[PDB]
RNA sequence: GCAGAAGGGCAAAAGCUCGCUUGAUCUUGAUUUUCAGUACGAAUACAGACCGUGAAAGCGGGGCCUCACGAUCCUUCUGA
RNA sequence: UUUAAAUGGGUAAGAAGCCCGGCUCGCUGGCGUGGAGCCGGGGUGGAAUGCGAGUGCCUAGUGGGCCACUUUUGGUAAGC
RNA sequence: GAAAGCCGCCGUGGCGCAAUGAAGGUGAAGGCCGGCGCGCUCGCCGGCCGAGGUGGGAUCCCGAGGCCUCUCCAGUCCGCCGAGGGGCACCACCGGCCCGUCUCGCCCGCCGCGCCGGGGAGGUGGAGCACGAGCGCACGUGUUAGGACCCGAAAGAUGGU
RNA sequence: GCCGUGUCGGCGGCCCGGCGGAUCUUUCCCGCCCCCGGGGUCGGCGGGGGACCGUCCCCCGGACCGGCGACCGGCCGCCGC
RNA sequence: UCAGUAACGGCGAGUGAACAGGGAAGAGCCCAGCGCCGAAUCCCCGCCCCGCGGGGCGCGGGACAUGUGGCGUACGGAAGACCCGCUCCCCGGCGCCGCUCGUGGGGGGCCCAAGUCCUUCUGAUCGAGGCCCAGCCCGUGGACGGUGUGAGGCCGGUAGCGGCCCCCGGCGCGCGCCCGGGUCUUCCCGGAGUCGGGUUGCUUGGGAAUGCAGCCCAAAGCGGGUGGUAAACUCCAUCU
């Protein structure tokens, strides 16, 4: 009992399968790439606002350290992978220690 | 046609048909609709009420594809289909119903209207009035609705 | 200045127009100059068929035009794939490719590839000298013609069902009503505040 | 005397004291007044609601009446 | 200002009326009430004199006026 | 011949046939008979039809009666026809119906019983309905915008000698 | 000889007819899904015919006017040479 | 066409798009990187292979270049290892013949028919005339000049008319290039002071910032961009 428009709209059809094309697939870790960058954050060093939050992130605050990468980089959306990977490289030196 | 124009028939007469008085300048009113609020007010309203402020919301970027319903009222429903049917599906046997779907002939949406005649009809459409399909299911007729 | 009844106007002529006319007293003199450019060029290739090469079936994209069907683009290139033929030889066999398109649902899919199949069928080509890998015998006798005219296999080709009469049944004239529409506009907007109360149900433990 | 400018109106009163009191409330229209026969404003009779008063019929949606005030846009607050 | 002229203004001088008979009604209510409404039936000559009237459309020109008896306002008075 | 002719599985498309609403959206038929559930102002059922009624309304139809060398025997006719019937377009009114809000109210429906749908009766708002009249083309008139009936400045601006 | 309009018939040319028809037929004919090397029409789908109507083509038969649709003979009454 | 619409605007005057849809046209690709091939690459100089109107592939010198030349590769994937059944090419020049759709293009040079009688005049191209073929030619009655008004007096027009002179694309020997496809298995997979964000100006219909720029802070990998009302979460789509 089809009908024109609500949950279940108009002409239901086949959802024939297909393959993923290969730009779809354009960011994924690919492993070589994630040592070239995991070599380089070592030699390279680190950015001076976040060798700044990363002393902010343990003892000052915990949500203000976000909120100082929260108009440092742009939005919120960007502004919590950068405060959980600080805390991910800070817990990568205190629990290995 | 020059000839048949007023400026023949206008031509010796000195004033040239704009007033010794008024003598027709340029643009004595203002250009356009200049004035609709101060001067020219009793005339942009009594004949154009309405004209002056908001009234509704916005829709940004309206798309005219999916407003797009255009609608038969049941009086021209058997003309879509050839005549030699209606004659054909109305001989006394059975209920030998015809499909007469409106969406193969540019509609979406049967609305209601009065006097359709006795014949059962099968109506393929997307959008039904409540008036329109008591409308059919009072001549011994059913209401199939697709998209 | 503004008299009695009439109409508000805004025609569009404050910008000075005077220099940006185009007339069209040449659209006779293109017509007879792009003409010659075919004619001096449906002879000028081959037999190869004029109007292009074989063109998709494709559905329009919107409500307001989803019952009909259009040309389209090129085989989205599964149905080079279904069809079992290359993608780099596709476009010189003569048939049009299109690279970058998806495909869906196979309602859609089989009405290409079925004329796909059927194209390859209903086509001979030409050897260089007659070892024919992959030709048969002379094509149909010097092929009864030389060439088509506007679409090789009618593109559009609209076509419809019958239903050709029915009986009316118990349930079919009982149910699928106005209010079969009402309240599948009534729950596919109050589908979601009504699990949020749904959500509130479980934290009354 | 009726708050105030005049004119009109008023005596078991529209005045003067007394007793309650919120009709200076919500609501859709019609009409009158300057009128082009628009609008604001003011006013008139009504109708549906809730009330006040009175023992009652009633009267009362501001001042006894003729003036006391103000569009679009914008801001603000409230109402389902 | 008690009185109150002449001229002036409104209305009326019939069938769109009048009468009788009967049905609706949630209005009104001692009361086949009151009042509207509708249906059917009965009788055209209802002051003078003159004349063919009704209704819709589009829109030009005009928006600087002056003079005369008569009644008047300013002004000493004026072709003010 | 920059013409003319044809296309129609070239009608895509314009404008019209469907209005109202801010918007989600909703979207124009009553009549007559009979039978009924407290016929209870509410209401339920089949049937025949079918665009409702009132007062005017050109025209058309019936038309008592009359009208010819003598009175009684009959035919197509004609002309004057009193009264009466059906009533176009339209004009005024009353009713109905569609949509937006508001007062009062009870009922039903189940892709699944809910701050769910549907309906009713009153009163208003609408560029609506009530058997559609539009599109194309040409011409005239008028209004606007374009140097806009012709002529006219003191200026202003860029770029230069 | 004629042509109009309605009545049809010879279905006469339909299977060697014109155009048209979202009228019809799952015993007709291809490419397939549904079910267990096949099949059940088991529901069809993309497609072809042939049946019915709706309008046009001859026959004989009918009507009515022989009409600007024209000739035949015969008649009256003209006309030149 | 959508459209004078959505939108913008002392919400005044005014300005004002796009997506669908229909047609003209229709053509797609490469490189960096990632990894492999003993730099397998290019330039130049000189000599001769040997030919026009000149450049090639030979050979030896010199320079580039390892901070990366050339081959295969490009996001629809690609490589590599198979394994299976197919198949062995194209392209340039060289000489030409055989063509060429208005029959490729240019150029020069030619192609029918009355001045016959009479008449008028400064002068005819005027008016009249031509046996049973209607005097003559007509695929040639466009035009211009000729002492005025001409199918026939002359250039020319008509014609898949002609003859010439040069140039135009596509047969055919000598060169140069020269294994593709499918199936399964492993491997590789991308452009940074840029995106975004803030603030300021210009602009646009773009309205809680459409475009673009300055300045500052400055990214990420299940990442990032967009989805037309700013922000947070979640889901889905699409592109790189
Ligand atoms: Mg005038
Ligand atoms: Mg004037
Ligand atoms: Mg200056």
């Amino acid at each position: 009992y089809p009908m024109a428009v609500g949950l279940n709209k108009g002409h239901k059809v086949t959802k024939n399968v297909s393959k993923p094309r290969h730009s779809r697939r354009r960011g994924r870790l690919t492993k070589h790439t994630k040592f070239v960058r995991d070599m380089i954050r070592e030699v390279c060093g680190f950015a001076p606002y976040e060798r700044r939050a990363m002393e902010l992130l343990k003892v000052s605050k915990d949500k203000r350290a976000l909120k100082f990468i929260k108009k440092r980089v742009g939005t919120h959306i960007r502004a919590k992978r950068k405060r959980e990977e600080l805390s991910n490289v800070l817990a990568a030196m205190r629990k290995a220690a | 046609p020059s000839r048949l124009r007023k400026t023949r028939k206008l031509r010796g007469h000195v004033s040239h048909g704009h007033g010794r008085i008024g003598k027709h300048r340029k643009h004595p009113g203002g250009r356009g609709n200049a004035g609709g609020l101060h001067h020219h007010r009793i005339n942009f309203d009594k004949y154009h009420p309405g004209y002056f402020g908001k009234v509704g919301m916005k829709h940004y970027h309206l798309k005219r594809n999916q407003s797009f319903c255009p609608t038969v009222n049941l009086d021209k429903l058997w003309t879509l289909v050839s005549e030699q049917t209606r004659v054909n599906a109305a001989k006394n046997k059975t209920g030998a119903a015809p499909i007469i779907d409106v969406v193969r002939s540019g509609y979406y949406k049967v609305l209601g209207k009065g006097k359709l005649p006795k014949q059962p009809v099968i109506v393929k459409a997307k959008f039904f009035s409540r008036r329109a399909e008591e409308k059919i299911k009072s001549v011994g007729g059913a209401c199939v609705l697709v998209a | 200045a503004p008299s009695r009844n009439g109409m508000v106007l805004k025609p569009h002529f404050h910008k000075d127009w005077q220099r940006r006319v185009a007339t069209w007293f040449n659209q006779p003199a293109r017509k007879i100059r792009r003409r010659k450019a075919r004619q001096a060029k449906a002879r000028r290739i081959a037999p190869r068929p004029a109007s292009g090469p074989i063109r998709p079936i494709v559905r329009c994209p919107t409500v307001r035009y989803h019952t009909k069907v259009r040309a389209g683009r090129g085989f989205s290139l599964e149905e080079l794939r279904v069809a079992g033929i290359h993608k780099k030889v596709a476009r010189t066999i003569g048939i049009s490719v299109d690279p970058r398109r998806r495909n869906k649902s196979t309602e859609s899919l089989q009405a290409n590839v079925q004329r796909l199949k059927e194209y390859r069928s209903k086509l001979i080509l030409f050897p260089r000298k007659p070892s024919a890998p992959k030709k048969g015998d002379s094509s149909a006798e010097e092929l009864k013609l030389a060439t088509q005219l506007t679409g090789p296999v009618m593109p559009v080709r609209n076509v419809y069902k019958k239903e050709k009469a029915r009986v009316i049944t118990e349930e079919e004239k009982n149910f699928k009503a106005f209010a079969s529409l009402r309240m599948a506009r009534a729950n596919a907007r109050l589908f979601g505040i009504r699990a949020k109360r749904a959500k509130e149900a479980a934290e009354q433990d």
